[PDB]
């Protein structure tokens, strides 16, 4: 007999794997090396081959279809599928009998012809139903253990076998029974992780051929738009963005109000186009898990206006200080404090200058969060946060509103102390080696920080400032354009007598006031606005 | 004081003998028929 | 678990032979007791 | 003999068009083309929302929407049993007839519909419960891997219902499985107009309402 | 041969010709003319107050007037049980006479 151990009609394309190919390639290479090469070598090695596969990760990749694709490919026995905890039975000592069974077969085969047998392959879905800890699973019944045991025992007990494979997939490995993940039993483990881009594209392709060979897809798609714009989609939800679309394509030619009627016409004259896919993206499907997914439309609802010199200043600044971190050997850790009167855009300065730099690791660290909590879980979350910064090679954080992140108020003075150590100790300690971080700080209150002593910790600061002349004034409002110019020279009329005081946030606050008054009262009203409001230096 | 709990079960079976009450029937039987003819 | 299904039906098989059995005893001490009153 | 009319539930336009576009769609446009676009159909739907607006009317009607064998429920907990390996006895119970039909007649089988009732009473995060002799968790994966299987089913509809979505398990709620989730909610003045017109049409039809009403 | 003499329950009057207009009113009017209205049944009532007030003794006495099958009573967590899942099964039991009423003689 010769054998093979491959199905001569076979291609990869056909599996439909999608980004996984490095990590079939080094299954490939693993499991089937001993028996691809002809006898004669081997024999002369005496090499034995590998048993058991262990496949894990979270939900919705590959595994099941890796696992059936794996079955299918391979030409000898069929598989023998074993669904979950479906072995367990109420009587003494029939679990044991069951698991058994199983391997009967190829225990008599092999016994029978030798090492000229064929394969058998048992694939065990849902493993950690199964292999629990035998010091953990609960003490009310024995079964459990002698399930574990009988296992043990049976895949490599003490007669020899060695023409099985045996393939386990699971969702939390490191429950299972580690006297079952040694050598010569289940050894090969995998991680099944999120694709990448490419992958996305693949997948994309994948379940867009078909369609695609008909005409039944317009032209105007643009795959590459779809891969860029998904971000963290696993491949049930790129399948499921895909279903939906056409849905929404079909539903068109469809009335359901009165009885259901179908047009056999445009029946005839389906397409998707790419505003349906659009359309899906946003009402219908939403990725979960994923890192990222930052609401920067909260924290810069408005984008920014060059009102005067100084943004451009600020902006430029933060630029030099990105690409000094970049690119040093030295002074692996760098801290920058951002500090003004209130009112000033504080925030939304420093949040662009963040979103402007392009590291792979962007977090912002904001009490908002944070509403209740005692003075022990404000240290738990931020060393998580710092922490999960220290991984990357590259990361960007930012802590704002450091006030009111140590329940400061003037009355006492009182705060937490707690907190104020671990932020300090927090910005002194240099990251692990070859990382690089930076750390930006906002407040509102400069002196007090002095007071505690923290300024120093800083490397650098830099100063916002707000509107101050008359003149700078008149060019925001044009850049927001509420006003017609009758209405301009009115202001600039008395405006010009005497500089002005007073911060945008503050500035769109008056304009909206202003408004709700009729077409005859606006001016007035906006100008004592400004005069009795802006009393300052 | 610590919460309060509950159980799950298993069973087993019981064989049970078959024979004797024929062996005993049998050679009951056979001879009143005989006495009767 | 058809196999053990299966098993379970034997064991029930054997049940009802002890029922048979004892039906067909029953009915041997009918035919006794016919038979004896019968002589008389 | 069915439309929209005679079902008697108002103020959820949007939410039943959405359902209709994304579950029964596929399976009423003529086979030829969705063979030609080679899509399989989606078998889950999850109704969620306070209590008292309509969740277990909806699922009725769909019920008795459908020309398909009588749904089989379950009314909360039925499926838990003393004995050791019994609730999964139970639960291969529910799915047997629809794998044997499509084993035998493939894409002319029927359709087998299955209504889960306060599903969140047997379904959660696997590890949250603890010591509760793992009765608990067996459950969750027999299902798991029953819905989505290495064998594959294409002609089953599961929809579940609860008051509290969060604590399901997330395994049980990604495309594929139970994926139109709809939020049912208090309605606004039309939908009360409405209810109130459904609730009277009878009384009406006699004229036992009086003309001030 | 119900008489609310007997009944044996003084200063409640209000609260009880409420439950009586809310509960069992709709039992009492000819079968005919509630068929044209179609409305469905009251199924429930809940009593609370301060000790000592006779809440007990009214759902007693309305027990007695109806001319029906003698009451179910659970006295407090009888229900409860010590093996898994058998804790609902006596919460199942109660209600299968009526389900299989429902089903032989309907209305
Ligand atoms: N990498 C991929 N390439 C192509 N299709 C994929 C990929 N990953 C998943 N899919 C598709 O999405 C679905 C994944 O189902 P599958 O059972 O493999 O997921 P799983 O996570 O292994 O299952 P489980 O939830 O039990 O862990 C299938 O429709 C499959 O075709
Ligand atoms: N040039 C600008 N710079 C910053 N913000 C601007 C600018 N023009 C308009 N805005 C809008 O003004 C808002 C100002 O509010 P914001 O909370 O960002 O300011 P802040 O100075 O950080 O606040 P606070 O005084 O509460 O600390 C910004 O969020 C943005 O929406
Ligand atoms: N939109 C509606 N249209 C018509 N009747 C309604 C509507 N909403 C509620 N009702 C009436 O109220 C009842 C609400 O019962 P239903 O089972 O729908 O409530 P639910 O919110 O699912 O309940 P639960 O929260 O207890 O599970 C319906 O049977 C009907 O009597
Ligand atoms: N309105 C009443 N008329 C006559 N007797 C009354 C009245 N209210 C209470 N009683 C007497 O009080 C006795 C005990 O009352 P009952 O059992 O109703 O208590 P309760 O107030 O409902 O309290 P509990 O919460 O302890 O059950 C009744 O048997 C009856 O003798």
């Amino acid at each position: 007999n010769r054998q093979s151990i491959i199905n001569p009609d076979w291609n990869f394309e056909k599996m439909g794997i999608g980004g996984l190919d490095k990590e079939f390639s080094d299954i490939f290479r693993r499991a089937f090396a001993s028996r691809v090469f002809p006898p004669e070598i081997v024999e002369q090695m005496g090499c034995k081959h590998v048993k058991g596969i262990l496949l894990y990760g979270p939900p919705g990749c590959g595994k099941t279809l890796l696992a059936r694709q794996i079955g299918k490919m391979l030409n000898a026995r069929e598989p023998k599928v074993v669904n979950g905890p479906e072995i367990l039975n109420k009587y003494v000592g029939e679990s044991e009998a069951n698991i058994r069974k199983l391997f009967a077969d190829a225990e008599e085969e092999q016994r029978r012809l030798g090492a000229n047998s064929g394969l058998h392959i048992i694939i065990f879905d849902e493993i950690d139903a199964i292999c629990k800890q035998r010091g953990s699973m609960a003490g009310s019944t024995g079964v459990h253990d002698t399930v574990v045991n009988q296992l043990l025992s049976k895949i490599d007990g003490v007669e020899q076998l060695n023409n099985i494979l045996v393939i386990g997939m699971t969702n939390r490995p490191d429950l299972i029974d580690e006297a079952l993940l040694r050598p010569g039993r289940l050894e090969v483990k995998m991680e099944i992780g999120l694709p990448d881009e490419k992958g996305r594209l693949q997948i994309l392709h994948i379940h867009t051929a078909r369609m695609r060979g008909h005409q039944l897809l317009s032209a105007d798609v643009d795959i590459k738009e779809l891969a860029v714009e998904t971000k963290n989609f696993s491949g049930a939800e790129l399948e499921g963005l895909v279903r939906a679309a056409q849905s929404t394509a079909m539903n068109r030619h469809i009335k359901a109000s009165t009885k259901v009627e179908v047009d056999m016409e445009k029946a005839e004259s389906l397409q998707v186009t790419r505003g349906d896919f659009l359309a899906s993206l946003e009402n219908d499907i939403k990725p979960a898990f994923g890192t990222n997914q930052e609401d920067y439309a909260s924290y810069i609802m408005n984008g920014i206006i060059k009102w005067g010199d100084p943004v451009t200043r600020v902006l430029d600044d933060g630029e030099l200080l990105v690409q000094q971190t970049k690119n040093s050997d030295r002074t692996p850790l760098v801290s920058v404090l951002l500090e003004g009167p209130p009112h000033s855009g504080k925030t939304a300065l420093a949040a662009k200058i963040a979103e402007e730099s392009n590291f792979p690791f962007i977090k912002i660290c904001s009490p908002d969060k944070m509403i209740g909590f005692s003075e022990t879980a404000k240290c738990q979350a931020m060393k998580k946060i710092f922490d999960d910064a220290y991984k990357s090679q590259l990361s960007c954080v930012v802590v704002d509103d450091i006030e009111r992140l140590l329940d400061y108020v003037p009355i006492g003075p009182r705060f937490s102390n707690l907190v104020l150590q671990a932020l300090l100790v927090l910005l002194k300690k240099a990251p692990p080696q070859g990382r690089k971080l930076l750390i930006i700080g906002t407040t509102s209150r400069k002196d007090v920080l002095q007071e505690m002593e923290m300024l120093n910790a800083f490397s650098t600061t830099i100063h916002v400032p707000n509107i101050a002349t008359g003149e700078q004034l008149l060019e925001a409002l044009e850049l927001l354009g509420n006003f017609k110019d009758k209405e301009r020279t009115t202001i600039a009329q008395q405006v010009k007598g005497k500089k002005v005081w007073i911060g945008i946030k503050k500035l769109l606050m008056l304009i909206e006031m202003s408004l709700q008054m009729d077409p005859e009262y606006r001016v007035r009203k906006f100008l004592a606005l400004l005069r009795e409001e802006g009393a300052s230096p | 004081a610590s919460g309060i709990i509950m159980d799950s079960s298993i069973s087993k079976q019981a064989l049970s003998e078959i024979e004797t009450r024929h062996s005993e029937i049998i050679k009951l039987e056979n001879s009143i028929r005989e006495l009767h003819d | 678990m058809a196999e053990d299904a299966d098993m379970r039906n034997e064991l029930e098989e054997m049940q009802r032979r002890a029922d048979q059995l004892a039906d067909e005893s029953l009915e041997s001490t009918r035919r006794m007791l016919q038979l004896v009153e019968e002589s008389k």
